[PDB]
RNA sequence: ACAGGAUCAAAUCUUCCUUGAGCGACUCGGCAGGCAAAAAAAAAAAAAA
RNA sequence: UGGUUGAACAAAAA
RNA sequence: UGGAUGCGUUAAAAAAAAAAAAAAAAAAA
RNA sequence: GGAGUCUAGCUUCAGUUGUUUGGUAUUGCAUGCCCUGAGUACGUAAGGAAAAGGGAAGGUUAACCGCUAUUUAAACACAA
RNA sequence: UCAGUUAGGAACGAUAGUUCACCGUCAGAUGUAAUACGUGAGCUGGGUUAAGAACGUCUGGAGACAGUUUGUUCCCUAUCUACCAUUUAAAAAAAAAAAA
RNA sequence: GAGAAGGGAAA
RNA sequence: GGACUCCUUAACUUAAACUGAGGAGUCAAGUAGGUACAAACCGUACAAGGAUUAAUUAUGUCCAAAAAAAA
């Protein structure tokens, strides 16, 4: 086009970034206070219903976890055929606990049980 | 035009009203134009 | 008098809504019912009843199953007191104990550690 | 708590007793001791937002740049800010960092929240403050926050609070233009406000009308620039002014918006925070970049 | 600068010989709600279920709002509220059952109410006169409004209304 | 853009039409004359 | 004044009998402490 | 008379927070 | 309304319409009418053909029912001028 | 300076004194180096200057804020004529500051 | 402490700003004719020179300046520099006029006695006050208090 | 009138350093003259609190001039005294009792009662 | 609370299940603090004896 | 029917 | 050793923001 | 059926529902004058833009007291 | 001309009781209308509509003029609505004595 | 299906 | 030397709850119902008084609000 766009494209620009700070309805099906993973039937389930709750697309999404992940796993990313978040989603691949790991930091909330640490000893 | 003369009857009034010019006035327009 | 009780828009989010077959979080509404006429005979007994109708069914409870779903039925109903706690305990004990982690049961329990300080016997507890 | 002629004087008197000054480091190493085991760094996305933190706003000062040109700053110094808890969606159905500064006396801390610093690990607090981000930028629970989290030459989001001004008319709480000083205006009409509304046909007086009224103390936000920072103080030396009474807290963070769009854009940032590697020498002071071109060259 | 936003009629046919001139939709076409695609076959709807508690006489309705009119809907939900049905009916007291009502996304309204409606909100003194919110800001942000100011303008005005509303 | 509170066809080559603006508005089509676009 | 409604098309509540317990307000009595004695709850 | 258009006095956007505003909201909760 | 303390009949009919102002708008201007609660494009007069039956007198409806019916779409419309009937 | 304010010549045109007729500022803040119109009070009797000349400040009694932080004022309001961006006059008498922001500085014998 | 902050940080900007100076500023005072060189422009090398007295030395720590005037062509013209800018090149006494009467000027003094708090400028009677004595409006003498004493 | 008016109108107010007596500068600061002597020459005085606490300090100012034994000092002192009663008795019994107190010469005691006739507080 | 439960039984460091969301979160329970005095622009500043 | 769409267009229909 | 004000200085960014005064499965206190 | 603190939900200037090797993204917005594009496109000449940024006045709202000015003050305890 | 999710803004004077206007400067952004031609229990009182007095004009006159002038006391301590400020609480005043 | 032109909202 | 509705008229700008005529109806001096809300329109088997029975007046029959859609 010209040196302009139309003001449809502007503002669908305008609001595809949009970011809210805030969870704010109780009425809505979104990850929020008391999430269980186990809610679904796996992993790529729970992972999707997170992503979309959060507004954030699978390209990004894999992205960051590339751009964040150590060097092996990279390596094991790039080996992968496909797109490794898109395969998790739709069950085909088990990842590894660090990929979970980097997708938990990215969507906010945990696919698994998360196990606590505690120093506990029986006499 | 205003609300006291220019309001129309309803169902009810048999097409009249105590303060009413509508339908006066519309009949001599009707009668002789204006 | 006047009950002042309003829903309102919010800041949700159902542009391009998917269903995903999940419950929602909460109920709309958590401010509390407070009728603004008296009750009637009737309407009144059927408020109170509990008092009754919760210890009769908990002796009349053969089973732990029977126990946790009438103090269930009955979670919403106040004021529990200590010894309503109680007969739900030796209740429990005599039909032969349940899981102490199922959540009706959890109910009991968290109860009974909100009123510990009350309790007169806390060691029968 | 003494009289008010004992605390003039001591006022006086405050000079003659102030500590020597410290000396300042050139640099400064870090090692594992003033590193959280779980502070590492990230690579943000798109939707990546960090978190602000608190200071206490200390005085003002004239300061020259390279160029030579004398910049009215505010000092702030980050007390202890140290990050006590973290929201999450499932534990708390938002995400934020929750941070503690200052210092309370035992004596007037409450019980319960002493509990709370005991479990903390830390001293009893003065304030407690929310600030929510991104999940990719929630901080590990006891870091303490350096000014080095802000690179100088940033644009930043200061939220305060306003000073207390009493009681005051409309001309000084408005700038109302009131009468005539003669031309035989009446004297309850000299800094009155005139007319408060249209007449019958409305039949009020509107919301938001502007009268007399206690002034001053409101929620104020502006924008500074970052002008220096000194980690060994934790100072941070902000471009301009700043709402509040010396003392007062003061929230720091990112701009945002059409700020970051324009001055922002270009400027690296550390994310989540500074993460020191241990080992490595850092400078003490740090200063915005000069400018480009010459500011005295009309 | 800033226009109009895109409406119902911006994305269709426009007839107008016809009576319903153009076909008006909360959202746009590719907004509209829809089932997650691996999730859906898997449930289906009684549309209505009813439950009696003849010890605490509070009894429960649970109904189904996809394909129904917001006033239709309105009108049933406000006789089971006030308990009209019931032979010991008493205007005095919020003499109805409990209604859950589900699927509020899906409630439909007929015409062009989608592209046109706006719903007011009184402020007192207000300068500026009441806030005036759009019908289809009011389905993005919460879908249950629709049907809830429609019930409640349907009430009666008394100092019951609230109850029954709650 | 002819503003009128009446359409008429001024040519062979004129068509009435529906334009989406702020609302639905009718109008007329030229392919000949841009004069003769009109709306109502 | 009158309105859109109807004026004497508004139901009133009225007993279409009279009887003895109009005003007998509703009370606790005490409650046995020992529900284990009735043979149905034994 | 002369007088200034003062076209500023009819922002609506961009307004300082007030008292009266935060105890409007407070009303309005 | 407001600053205007006493208005006509039809602009407070205007006034009191639960629509966007826009829509309002074009009501006011005659672009759009509010009917039976929707608002709608006005009825088109043809030159030429019948207009519908609903808007004539009932003495007229069988004259109008006897005149030509266009019953195709805008662009097939050959009618010599058009205009919102009023 | 503002409306009303009489303000001396700089240059060697022959202008005596002036009023200001025309200027920016709501609040009497006249900055050096603003551009101002004034109508002729006095002149010599060679002056072939116009009765209602534009110009620009050069000189203020007011303290004027550097942006060094130093501060510089003088003893007298003085203007000088300017035509087609230009200086009407040849030389600008005494010492003018650095911010005029136009060429005429150059007419001056000190620059500070 | 954050006064006690406050002059620490003033302390150390002077001692950085002195490190950075090139040359060593002389003893000075009012009376004493002075002749400053500072840059005009960094970019295009231009610099200025002014000779002035010294009419005015305000020590405020970092923010302290000093005040020079002169006349140039009739015209006078007065500039205060403050004492630690870094666009200063050389400072530099063309005269000198040391006196105990400079010391004085230079020092600061406290006043003789309490007789301040009497504040004489506000012994005033009002316009509408009742007239208590002879008095006009305004700030009252003191003439005939001083021979009633 | 209404106690809370207090509150109202001190909400966002500074306490004044020094208490204003009543009249103008000049008969404030010979009140306070006048009443300092009177304290030199009886070593007590009952006073309303305020007035108390605001001469405490000129009574404070006068031992700690009067001590330093200087002309300037004495000239101070002179122009805070009247009476040559009081110049005695300070110079020859106050300064040699206080001749080792670094500071702080005197004390306020509050009496806790109203006085009778004006509902004054006492000390 | 790793508190309770299952198993041809778990990497140190729980393979899972339960704990409706382990009470919104973290604490306290001899906790909590209205008034006086003494101070005090909002606030802050005194351990007890 | 197509995010094609600020005062701009394409497909189909009768 | 200081206070206030503008004739002084800074900002003009955030609005799901800054902030607030009522945690609410409690339906007859 | 209790407390301390931090908060969720709700509310609020105008207003909208407009988003699915590398992998979009904090710009809704808007007086004039000056500089860059550029004496370019366009025009026989005369003349003379735009997309994107930047500087200097002027003004409005808000805050602040490092500087400047005005107006005011204060002038008190190192040494055992 | 049409169109908004309506976003930021449009300086001062001479004569003049003036409004609307004329003239001058700045700018290069005529704005228009309503709100009891908004607002005098918020201000002024220049014009204008009392007692005095004068000029022109009309009558025989006292007097007068939708002719012109000069002088001439502008009240109210706010009950209610409205608005701006403002407000511990379960308790930290008193009292609240059952069961039979 | 209508000044349905009191409010909601219906074929 | 009354008001409004209706019919027929003169005057008015085929204006005004304007002015002025000739006839009927209500109000005036007549409640309770309908017509959204303070006379004049509709309707009355018009109001002595009491009562928890009944009637197709005007006019209604999705809700506010009484009143139809078996298999
Ligand atoms: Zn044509």
């Amino acid at each position: 086009m010209g040196v302009l766009r139309s003001l449809y494209s502007r503002v669908s620009q305008r609001v595809w970034s949009t970011l809210h700070f805030r969870v704010g309805s109780r009425g809505q099906v979104r990850t929020n206070k008391g999430f269980k993973p186990t809610a679904f039937p796996h992993l790529g389930a729970a992972l999707f219903f997170a992503r979309m709750s959060k507004g954030l697309t699978r390209d990004s999404v894999e992205k960051f976890v590339r751009l964040n992940v150590s060097e092996a796993q990279r390596q094991e990313i790039k080996n992968w055929p496909g797109s490794v978040v898109r395969c998790i989603e739709n069950g085909a691949c088990i990842p590894s606990r660090e990929l979970q790991s980097r997708l938990e930091q990215v969507v906010g909330v945990p696919l698994t049980r998360r196990k606590k640490r505690a120093g506990n000893r029986r006499l | 035009n205003r609300n006291p003369s220019a309001r129309y009857p309803k169902k009810g009034n048999k097409g009249c009203r105590p303060v009413c010019r509508a339908m006066r006035k519309i009949r001599k327009r009707l009668r002789t134009g204006n | 008098f006047y009950y002042r009780f309003h829903k309102r828009i919010g800041k949700g989010n159902f542009n391009r809504y998917l269903e995903f077959y999940q419950k929602p979080r909460g109920i709309e509404n958590t401010l509390r019912l407070r009728y603004n006429y008296t009750p009637t005979f009737t309407a009144k007994k059927r408020s109170e009843m509990w008092k009754v109708n919760l210890v009769k069914k908990i002796a009349h409870a053969t089973d732990a199953k029977q126990v946790l779903d009438v103090w269930t039925y009955y979670r919403h109903r106040r004021t529990k007191r200590p010894y309503h706690y109680l007969l739900a305990l030796q209740r429990l004990v005599e039909v032969g104990g349940c899981d102490p982690t199922d959540f009706r049961f959890r109910l009991i329990a968290r109860g009974i550690y909100r009123t510990a300080k009350r309790f007169i016997n806390l060691p029968r507890v | 708590y003494d009289s008010r002629w004992v605390k003039r004087l001591d006022r006086l008197r405050e000079s003659k007793f102030y500590d020597p000054a410290p000396i300042i480091k050139e640099e400064e190493i870090l090692e594992a001791d003033k590193i959280h085991p779980l502070l590492k760094k990230v690579t943000p996305s798109w939707n990546s937002r960090r978190t602000g933190l608190l200071a206490y706003k200390i005085g003002m000062m004239s300061l020259w740049d390279g160029w030579g040109e004398r910049h009215a700053v505010t000092v702030c110094q980050v007390d202890r800010c140290v990050v006590m808890d973290q929201r999450t969606l499932d534990k708390d159905g938002y995400e934020a960092c929750v941070m503690g500064i200052g210092y309370k006396p035992i004596h007037k801390v409450t019980k319960p929240m002493l509990g709370v610093y005991i479990r903390s690990q830390i001293e009893p607090k003065s304030r407690i403050a929310e600030f929510k981000c991104s999940s990719d930028c929630l901080l590990p629970v006891g870091h303490e926050m350096s000014v080095r989290h802000f690179t100088p030459g940033q644009q930043v989001f200061v939220s305060g609070w306003s000073k207390d001004k009493g009681y005051l008319g409309v001309k000084k709480r408005w700038g109302f233009a009131g009468q005539n000083a003669s031309h035989g205006v009446e004297a309850k009409a000299h800094s009155s406000p005139g007319s408060i509304g249209q007449s019958k046909t409305v039949n009020v007086v509107w919301r938001f009308k502007k009268m007399a009224g206690h002034a001053g103390g409101d929620p104020r936000v502006v924008n500074c620039k970052v002008f220096r920072i000194e980690a060994q103080r934790n100072l941070i030396f902000l471009k301009g002014c700043v709402p509040g009474y010396k003392g007062s807290l003061i929230k720091i963070s990112d701009a945002r918006g059409k700020t970051h769009h324009r001055h922002n854009r270009h400027i690296p940032l550390h994310f989540p925070t500074f993460v020191p590697e241990p080992g490595v020498s850092y400078p003490v002071t740090l200063e915005c970049p000069d400018a480009e071109q010459d500011p005295f060259l009309y | 600068s800033q226009s109009y936003p895109k409406g119902s009629f911006h994305e269709g046919h426009i007839n107008p010989f016809a009576d319903v001139q153009w076909i008006s939709r909360p959202f746009m076409k590719r907004n509209m709600p829809r089932d997650h695609h691996p999730l859906a076959k898997q449930h289906t709807s009684l549309k209505a279920v009813t439950m009696l508690d003849e010890e605490s006489g509070n009894h429960w309705h649970v109904l189904d709002g996809k394909g129904r009119s917001v006033g239709g809907l309105a009108a049933q939900v406000v006789r089971l509220l006030q308990g009209k049905h019931r032979v010991d009916f008493t205007p005095r007291t919020a003499a109805g059952d409990s209604v859950i009502v589900v699927n509020a996304i899906h409630l439909k309204m007929a015409g062009h109410t989608w592209d046109t409606k706006v719903y007011k909100f009184d402020r007192k003194t207000h300068p500026a006169g009441p806030k005036i919110i759009t019908a289809k800001t009011i389905m993005a942000r919460n879908p249950a409004m629709i049907l809830n100011l429609a019930v409640k303008r349907m009430l009666p005005p008394n100092r019951l209304r609230p109850i029954m509303y709650r | 853009m002819w503003h009128r509170g009446t359409l008429s066809l001024l040519c062979s080559s004129c068509r009435y039409v529906v334009r989406k603006w702020h609302v639905p508005i009718l109008g007329v089509d030229c392919n000949a004359n841009p004069r003769h676009k009109q709306a109502l | 004044g009158g309105g859109p409604g109807r004026a004497l098309c508004t139901p009133t509540f009225h007993g279409l009998s009279d009887g003895p317990y109009r005003r007998l307000k509703f009370s606790l009595k005490p409650i046995r402490h020992d529900y284990r004695d009735v043979l149905v709850s034994a | 008379r002369w007088r200034p258009k003062k076209s500023y006095k009819k922002r609506t956007m961009g307004l300082p927070s007030t008292k009266a505003r935060r105890r409007w909201a407070q009303m309005r909760r | 309304a407001g600053h205007k303390h006493s208005e006509s009949v039809l602009q407070q009919f205007y006034n009191r319409l639960p629509v966007r102002k826009r829509f309002l708008k074009a009501i006011r201007k005659g672009t759009l009418i509010w009917d039976k609660g929707q608002v709608k494009i006005p009825p088109i007069a043809m030159q030429g053909y019948g207009l519908p039956n609903k808007l004539v007198l009932p003495h007229q409806k069988e004259f109008n029912n006897k005149l030509p019916k266009f019953k195709g779409k805008i662009n097939q419309l050959k009618a010599t001028r058009i205009w919102f009937q009023d | 300076l503002w409306r009303q304010s009489i303000v001396r010549c700089a240059d060697n045109t022959g202008v005596i004194k002036a009023c200001i007729i025309g200027i920016r500022n709501k609040y009497g803040t006249g900055k050096i180096g603003a551009r101002i119109r004034v109508s002729v009070r006095d002149k010599t009797p060679e002056c072939t200057a116009p009765k209602m000349p534009k110009g620009v400040i050069v000189r203020r009694r007011k303290e004027t804020r550097r942006k060094d932080g130093s501060y510089i004022k003088f003893d007298e309001n003085a203007f000088v004529i300017i035509q087609k961006n230009k200086a009407r006059g040849t030389k600008i008498k005494g010492p003018v500051p650095m911010e005029i922001r136009h060429n005429c500085k150059t007419l001056a014998r000190w620059i500070f | 402490t954050c006064r006690q902050t406050m002059r620490h940080l003033q302390q150390i900007e002077i001692e950085r700003l002195d490190k950075q100076r090139n040359f060593q500023v002389p003893l000075f005072g009012p009376g004493d004719l002075m002749e400053v060189k500072y840059e005009l422009s960094r970019s295009q090398q231009t610099f200025a020179t002014f000779q002035g007295y010294c009419v005015e030395v305000r020590k405020k720590r970092l923010n302290s300046s000093f005040v020079l005037r002169n006349s140039y062509e009739g015209i006078g013209v007065e500039q205060r520099i403050p004492l630690y800018s870094p666009r200063i090149i050389s400072l530099k006494v063309v005269s000198s006029c040391a006196s105990p009467t400079q010391d004085f000027l230079l020092e600061r003094h406290k006043p003789l006695t309490r007789d301040y708090r009497y504040k004489w400028k506000y012994n005033f009677r009002g316009r509408w006050s009742r007239r208590i004595g002879k008095h006009k409006p305004g700030i009252r003498s003191v003439e005939k208090k001083i021979r009633q004493r | 009138g209404w106690s809370k008016v207090v509150n109202f109108l001190n909400k966002g107010v500074q306490r004044r350093p020094h208490r204003r007596l009543p009249g103008q500068p000049h008969h404030q600061w010979n009140m306070l003259k006048t009443q300092l002597d009177q304290l030199v020459r009886s070593d007590r005085l009952e006073l309303t609190l305020p007035r108390a606490h605001e001469l405490q300090q000129y009574a404070e100012e006068l031992v700690h001039f009067a001590k330093q034994n200087t002309p300037e000092s004495s000239l101070i002192v002179e122009s805070m005294i009247f009476t040559p009663a009081a110049r005695r008795k300070l110079f020859h019994e106050l300064c040699p009792l206080y001749a080792n107190r670094p500071f702080f010469y005197t004390r306020v005691v509050n009496q806790h009662r109203l006085r009778m006739r004006d509902a004054a507080p006492m000390a």
